[PDB]
């Protein structure tokens, strides 16, 4: 009984394994999209400061 | 495992002069067969195709075993009822499928 039930709990952590891994994957490549767009903004508004700062 | 006889009394010289209370004999010969048959094939192959296969043979290990007692008795269908793993790693058993579950 005890073998069958850890062979079960290892084909059960596999799975979850599995799930966590993709879940992994999908948060990164959200999380660099972000990123870049708000590398994008921050860039644009450093061109803004630095034009009002060439004005004043 | 579990399944469910349902036979029927033909020849009733037979059923009352072969053999000594031929109900119980009956239930040890199909319990005997079911041993037999469970043992052949693997976990997984019972607890997925063993509504067919598993009920299937038996029937076929029943007739034969049943057979040379002359009992009179016609069998007439073996249904299935449960293939349910024992109570001990159910726990395993239902988590394993929830696993999946989780991951989607």
């Amino acid at each position: 009984y005890n073998r069958m039930r850890a062979e079960r709990e290892a084909v059960a952590r596999r799975h979850r394994s599995q799930g966590q891994e993709e879940a992994e994957k999908l948060r990164a490549t959200a999380d660099y999209e972000v990123t870049r767009t708000l590398a994008e903004a921050e860039r644009q508004g450093r061109i803004m400061r630095g034009e009002g700062d060439a004005e004043a | 495992v579990e399944m469910n006889v349902q036979y029927r009394v033909t020849n009733p010289e037979k059923y009352l002069y072969s053999v000594t209370s031929p109900d119980d004999s009956l239930r040890q010969a199909t319990d005997s067969a079911l041993r037999g048959v469970i043992g052949k094939y693997t976990m997984d192959r019972i607890l997925t195709e063993g509504r067919t296969v598993i009920r299937s043979d038996t029937q076929r290990e029943l007739e034969e075993t049943i057979r040379p007692y002359d009992m009179g008795i016609t069998l007439l269908d073996v249904n299935f009822q449960a293939a349910r793993p024992p109570e001990e790693v159910k726990a395993a058993f239902d988590d394993a499928i929830a696993a999946r579950e989780n991951e989607q």
